[PDB]
RNA sequence: GAAGAGACGGAGCCGCAGCGAAAGCGAGUCUGAAUAGGGCGAAUGAGUAUGUAGUCGUAGACCCGAAACCAUGUGAUCUA
RNA sequence: GUAUAGUUGAAGGAUUUGGAAAAUUCCGCUAAAGAGGGUGAAAGCCCCGUAGACGAAAUGCUGACAACACCUAGGAGGAUCCUGAGUACGGCGGAACACGAGAAAUUCCGUCGGAAUCCGCGGGGACCAUCCCGCAAGGCUAAAUACUCCCUAGUGACCGA
């Protein structure tokens, strides 16, 4: 855990050292897998429904005989053999969300941040300011530091400067220091993120 | 024998068990009586209940 | 909802520690001059499961 | 490990459709065979039922009672206080505290088993008549308050 | 907190000790006059939370099919 | 302050295949706006928009704080007085309490009997005594709770005749 800072477009002060019980403790590969899957699987709107026999708008006599007709028998006009009849066994409003333990999210947050680190993927600026937000200054920050790809910028607090320049191309997608999820930061490759933002993410990360 | 005129006594429902113990529906009914009373000084006749002739 | 366990087995079984079940015998509570001395002696003491019945009403004793 | 993923070895079965052609196993009455009512349309019997034959619970008899007034206690043996070194006024508090007796249940009764190697003291409500001659040949102090 | 991951929240529940209907006793206890014998225990003897799959229970519960039953209403332009 | 009309709102050209380009190939520009829809095919830069910013004559709604209505006193004494009546409760016959008369407390209903007044009265699952906790037979009362005929603005590992 040393990674170098740069300061707009100047380079290479300190190397800033972090918290080995985080960023350096070998990932597990399931808890992750399993942690995305839950993630994603509790996005689910649940909304949809089908009526069935007792639902379906229409009638309650047998329309014929049991007998004489020489037909088969039936006993109402809507059932699922019919057109327009009720639907056996349809899809019903469910909620699909479940919560992992206590230790597993904290397990997948730390792996994930350490698989970041050890690929050299999290690039620290010393701080990020802008006098009035020009979305075209902050891409120029990006070519500073030289980064193309799918990135990450963790912001730390009001910088309502520096957070009203992110409605970029989609290289760039932007969470505060509180929000930092798993989905945000597995699908991008690289992570900007400045010296502040490190350090309340090392406070509720312990 | 509809009401009282005084208390509020009014006929009701109720099951009725014989033996082994099987249920019916009675017709629990007050005891009533029509009785010429001084209501505001001019007698009318009207239903009224025994319990109130105490 | 919850299942139901029967309550006519939770007033005549007790669960040992073991996995079992200790059950009280029959044939106690009736005429005695037909029987003899050694069964009303051997016919106070209880005894234990067979692995037949524990088949079908272990789902029915779900926690007691 | 990124978006375009692995489970676990045998993490994650597949399921088993039935009634789905009769090269798969279960076409054609659905893995119950012929006709009867286990084979019905929500049929099978109630749970214990056996024929007309009298079942086992209506068979032997009832037995017993329930006190009103059963006051059981909250079980540590003796091994348990082993870690607790010299002096500590073990309770039902700071005893606990550490995840040993989570839900007292009438008060503490101590046991027995097996050794202890100590010059403890203890409060409980309880004691038996080994524990209390266990701690004292370690040289404690028990008092039952 | 964005119908969200995402932290607080330790009331509660399960395992760590059993035997007896119970008062109670405790690695032991019940019956018994018995320190005898016997039942059930202990002598390394691991659970718990979530996912997934097989089976069962409560719900119409693999779908289609009666003769009949009960409660409101509609009819004497046909016919008596 | 808000609801019912609104105003304003950045940045692109040429070539190739074409019936027609948003498609392709070169070189540019914008972004507090790269959500969506439309245009002779698939558009950040054509149009309607979106981010931002601004705006109400008339009627309704919600805060606020003024006015006006209301309402509310202490300490000690304890001779005498008051504190909810055919009510409480009991027998008989039914119902409600998880409780099917059961050893059956507590709550009502029909009928017939029917108390005491602070040295009092009720209750603590028949009943008695002791202790403990409470004053029935007169009224009013916001919020946390359940539903959606309809209105506005949205969403979906919901359908596509």
């Amino acid at each position: 855990p040393n990674v170098a800072l740069f300061k707009q477009d100047g380079t290479q002060n300190g190397e800033i050292t972090l918290n080995e019980e985080i960023f350096g403790i070998e990932p597990n590969e399931s808890v992750v897998y399993d942690a995305i899957i839950m993630q994603r699987a509790s996005l689910r709107q649940g909304t949809h429904a089908v009526k069935n026999r007792s639902a379906v708008r229409g009638g309650g006599r047998k329309p014929w005989r049991q007998k004489g007709t020489g037909r088969a028998r039936q006993g109402s006009i809507r059932s699922p053999q019919w057109r327009g009849g009720g639907v056996v066994f349809g899809p019903t409003p469910r909620s699909y969300s479940y919560k992992l333990p206590k230790k597993v999210r904290r397990l997948a947050m730390k792996s994930v941040l350490s698989d970041k680190v050890a690929e050299n993927n999290l690039v620290a600026v010393e701080g990020l300011s802008f006098d009035a937000p020009k979305t075209k200054e902050f891409k120029q920050v990006l070519a500073n530091l030289s980064i193309d790809t799918k990135v990450l910028v963790v912001l730390e607090n009001g910088n309502d400067f520096a957070a009203l320049s992110a409605r970029n191309l989609p290289n760039v997608s932007v969470v505060t220091s509180d929000n930092v999820s798993v989905l945000d930061v597995v699908s991008a490759n690289k992570v900007l993120a400045t010296q502040t933002a490190l350090t309340q993410i090392e406070e509720v990360l312990a | 024998a509809k009401v009282c005129y005084f208390t509020g006594r009014k006929t009701s429902s109720g099951n009725n068990r014989s033996h082994a113990m099987n249920s019916t529906k009675r017709t629990v009914k007050p005891n009533l009586q029509k009785v010429r009373v001084l209501i505001d000084g001019k007698p009318k006749k009207v239903w009224v209940s025994a319990r109130a002739l105490k | 909802p919850k299942q139901k366990t029967h309550r006519g087995l939770a007033k005549r079984v007790k669960r040992t520690g073991g996995g079992g079940l200790k059950r009280g015998r029959a044939f106690t509570s009736h005429r005695f001059h037909g029987k003899t001395k050694k069964q009303r002696r051997q016919l106070r003491k209880a005894s234990m499961v067979a692995k037949g019945d524990y088949k079908r009403i272990r789902q029915q004793l779900a926690r007691m | 490990m990124k978006l375009h993923l692995k489970p676990a070895e045998g993490s994650r079965q597949v399921r088993n459709r039935v009634g789905r052609g009769t090269s798969s196993g279960n076409g054609k009455t659905a893995g119950r065979g012929q006709k009867g009512q286990k084979a019905r349309s929500g049929g099978g019997v109630r749970l214990g039922f056996e024929g007309g034959q009298t079942p086992l619970f209506r068979r032997l008899p009832k037995r017993g009672f329930t006190n009103i007034n059963r006051k059981d206690y909250a079980v540590v043996n003796l091994d348990t206080l082993n870690r607790f070194e010299d002096g500590t006024e073990v309770t039902p508090v700071v005893l606990k505290e550490a995840g040993i007796v989570k839900n007292e249940k009438a008060g503490i009764k101590v046991l027995a088993d097996g050794e202890l190697t100590k010059k403890l003291t203890v409060k409980a409500a309880k004691f038996s008549k080994s524990a209390q001659e266990a701690i004292e040949a370690a040289g404690g102090s028990i008092e039952v308050i």
